[PDB]
Parts: structure tokens; C-alpha cells; sequence
């Protein structure tokens, strides 16, 4: 039983470098091998790199190959994932897996690590009501930076019929969401339906009323 | 560099039921380094299967690997409801190590319809000079549909984006919402918006629409 901590997520412009911590406690093996995988958004897995930091052995992906080191002080366990020269396709959810005794058979990952690489800098979301039509309506939270947002509805007292969905990325490299809720048609010009959308990065909550017009 | 090819793309069943998935390499793999893993939507992956056939510690009883060489299984005897996931083949043989494309394991359910509904831009984001009309298909079973976008029946591509939900847990369906963005003049430069649904819960195509103002 041992403990993966990973680096704060982070947003980096192209051609610059990230640098990636994964921070590790307990477990006797004090012979393990460190793998680094990533994951672009709607993509499948990607091996990047593995180390072995005791030995001091490394290997790593065809691919990236001379953008990519992986480095360890085993001092304090932590090891380390520096991908440079960035481009917009290294946009990805990175994870740091140890793997202990003999054959390798204990699996341990990391909490992973978002690296959003754009061009564009942090921006506040603009909420846009969509009116309704059970009657459907929802929220817009259009064209921020970076993710991830969060939405809620009568801070979280309407949970019942709610789809977020999936952001998608504009051409303007900005993000944009919509959320939906199924109502009761009856309720419509009697109960207040307001959505909650928190963008943690830009510092930014805003509230907004949905209703008919 | 070995590549890896699993079969079906998703795969649709129901708690209690054998799940067999496959993992076809373009070369042969030492012996047998072959590993299956598990992953949840947003979490981090988990080691199943090692050398082909051999269940990593904590991993259930239903879980088992078979075949090597070129040609690889993986098999779950009696589905539980925490099953439910994608399932990545890795080899573990020659660099770069590589992964699958992966399989999801979804609840099957009976064909459910999509509830149409479109939304109109708000009159908030006319003012900042571009319109949004959302397309929202609600609670539908498959996941395969088609959105066709229409101007005055010029048929639209390019200028939408789409996005769909995990499959809910309250009633094993998808929901997806697409995206029609232009400018404030090209919204009014037109009259008729509509959005053409096509999927197999469906005799026909559905067409759902309105005139601006």
C-alpha cells in the first residue's frame, strides 16, 4: 500500500517546456519501476516513458524521443516527467504508475496531472440562459479558459434530471459547455431555476437565472 | 513497434453475463507480455491481467487471460455492476510499449428514442456578436445518432460541434448536444434553423426547428 501524489494541473504556451511531480510513500520494494502515461481528451492510452530510479535505468517512447525526460530523486521517492518543446496535440491528462515485486504485479497510479497546451490565456465564462421548450432547459457556459468548469443548479438542491456536458474546443482555442435539465412543464412560471457555474482557474462564479422569454 | 487491435469497438450486456474481448497484435509478443487494464471515466487505469494470463493481487475471481503469441482474450465470467468500463490490452515486449484503442463494456438496454429539443441563441449573446442554436438529443439508447444541421435546406458541416454523456446509471441511455455557432450577421442573413436527428429508435428522420424572432 503505497501513496501516488501528483502535481498541481497546469496550462503552458507552445514550444515551452512542463516539468511533472509524482510524489511517492510506503511500500518495503525499494526497487520499483516508474511509468509515465498519458491520455488526451476522448483519446486512449499513450506510454511515454519508464524508469527504473534505483538502477538508474531509463527507456522511453519512438515518439517523443529526445522531448521527453524522466528523472528521480530517490531521496524522497518523488519521480519526474519533463516533456519540451510543446505542442497543442501534448494537450493531455499525464499519469505517473509504479509497479512493484518481482513480476511487477502491484499497481499503483497517480491521481494525474492535466497539461493544457494553448496559445489563448485565461479567460471568464460567459453564461447564456437557453430558454425552455416535462419541459427541457439548460445553461451555456461559453468561450473560457482553461478546464475544467463546474455546474450546479440551486447550489446543488436540483440534482434530479441534470446533464453537463462534455466541453468541446473552439476554433478561438476557448471552451465551450452546455447544461440541460428536464423539468415539470407545470413548475415553469412558479419555481426559480438558476445555474451555478464556478470556473476555479479564471477565478470566476457566476449565477444565472434561466427563464422563459 | 507492435500495434494493438481490440474487438468489438463497445460491447453491450447486462450484469451476470461471460464478456469475452479480444487483442489482435501485428507481431508476437515474448513468449506472453501481454496486459489488460480497467479504467472508469475520469480515473486513473488499473492492472488486471499480467504475462497474458495471471491475475494481479485484489483482482475478483471472474477476471482471467488466455492465448499468446500474436492473439490475446480477455474474460469476465459473470458480469458485476461495477464491470462496467473500458478495458486497454498493453504489451510489455519491445519499445515503445504500446496500448489499445480499448473496449467498453456497456449496459444493454432495450431502443429508447431521443427527445429533441433546440434552442434558439439568447438575446445576451446576440448582443456580443455571434449566435449559438443548441441542438439537444435527451435520453437515447443506442449511442449512434446523426445530427444534420439546416439553413433554409442548404445542409450544414463544419460549422457545429457535438458532445456526448457517459451512459446514465439511473437509465443506461446517452444524451448529446450539438452546437450550430455564427456570426450575428450570418444568423440574420437567414430564416429557417432546423436540426435533423437520425437515429435507430426512429422510423424516420425528426426534424426539429423554429423561424428567427
Amino acid at each position: 500500500q503505497v501513496q501516488l501524489v501528483q502535481s498541481g494541473a497546469e496550462v503552458k504556451k507552445p514550444g515551452s517546456s512542463v516539468k511533472v511531480s509524482c510524489k511517492a510513500s510506503g511500500g518495503t520494494f525499494s526497487s520499483y519501476a516508474i511509468s509515465w502515461v498519458r491520455q488526451a481528451p476522448g483519446q486512449g492510452l499513450e506510454w511515454m516513458g519508464g524508469i527504473i530510479p534505483i538502477f538508474g535505468t531509463a527507456n522511453y517512447a519512438q515518439k517523443f524521443q529526445g522531448r521527453v525526460t524522466i528523472t528521480a530523486d530517490e531521496s524522497t521517492s518523488t519521480a519526474y516527467m519533463e516533456l519540451s518543446s510543446l505542442r497543442s496535440e501534448d494537450t493531455a491528462v499525464y499519469y505517473c504508475a509504479r509497479y512493484d515485486g518481482i513480476y511487477g504485479e502491484l499497481d499503483f497510479w497517480g491521481q494525474g496531472t492535466l497539461v493544457t497546451v494553448s496559445s489563448a490565456s485565461t479567460k471568464g465564462p460567459s453564461v447564456f440562459p437557453l430558454a425552455p421548450s416535462t419541459a427541457a432547459l439548460g445553461c451555456l457556459v461559453k468561450d473560457y479558459f482553461p478546464e475544467p468548469v463546474t455546474v450546479s443548479w440551486n447550489s446543488g438542491a436540483l440534482t434530479s434530471g441534470v446533464h453537463t456536458f462534455p466541453a468541446v474546443l473552439q476554433s478561438s482555442g476557448l471552451y465551450s459547455l452546455s447544461s440541460v435539465v428536464t423539468v415539470p412543464s407545470s413548475s415553469l412560471g412558479t419555481q426559480t431555476y438558476i445555474c451555478n457555474v464556478n470556473h476555479k482557474p479564471s477565478n470566476t462564479k457566476v449565477d444565472k437565472k434561466v427563464e422563459p422569454k | 513497434e507492435i500495434v494493438l487491435t481490440q474487438s468489438p469497438g463497445t460491447l453491450s450486456l447486462s450484469p451476470g453475463e461471460r464478456a469475452t474481448l479480444s487483442c489482435r497484435a501485428s507481431q508476437s509478443v515474448s513468449s506472453s507480455y501481454l496486459a489488460w487494464y480497467q479504467q472508469k471515466p475520469g480515473q486513473a487505469p488499473r492492472l488486471l491481467i499480467y504475462g497474458a494470463s495471471s491475475r494481479a493481487t485484489g483482482i475478483p475471481d471472474r477476471f482471467s487471460g488466455s492465448g499468446s503469441g500474436t492473439d490475446f482474450t480477455l474474460t469476465i465470467s459473470r458480469l458485476e455492476p461495477e464491470d462496467f468500463a473500458v478495458y486497454y490490452c498493453q504489451q510489455y515486449g519491445s519499445s515503445p510499449l504500446t496500448f489499445g484503442q480499448g473496449t467498453k463494456v456497456e449496459i444493454k438496454r432495450t431502443v429508447a428514442a431521443p427527445s429533441v429539443f433546440i434552442f434558439p441563441p439568447s438575446d445576451e449573446q446576440l448582443k456580443s456578436g455571434t449566435a449559438s442554436v443548441v441542438c439537444l438529443l435527451n435520453n437515447f439508447y443506442p449511442r449512434e445518432a446523426k445530427v444534420q444541421w439546416k439553413v433554409d435546406n442548404a445542409l450544414q458541416s463544419g460549422n457545429s460541434q457535438e458532445s456526448v454523456t457517459e451512459q446514465d446509471s439511473k437509465d443506461s441511455t446517452y444524451s448529446l448536444s450539438s452546437t450550430l455557432t455564427l456570426s450575428k450577421a450570418d444568423y440574420e442573413k437567414h430564416k429557417v434553423y432546423a436540426c435533423e436527428v437520425t437515429h435507430q429508435g426512429l422510423s424516420s428522420p425528426v426534424t426539429k426547428s423554429f423561424n428567427r424572432g
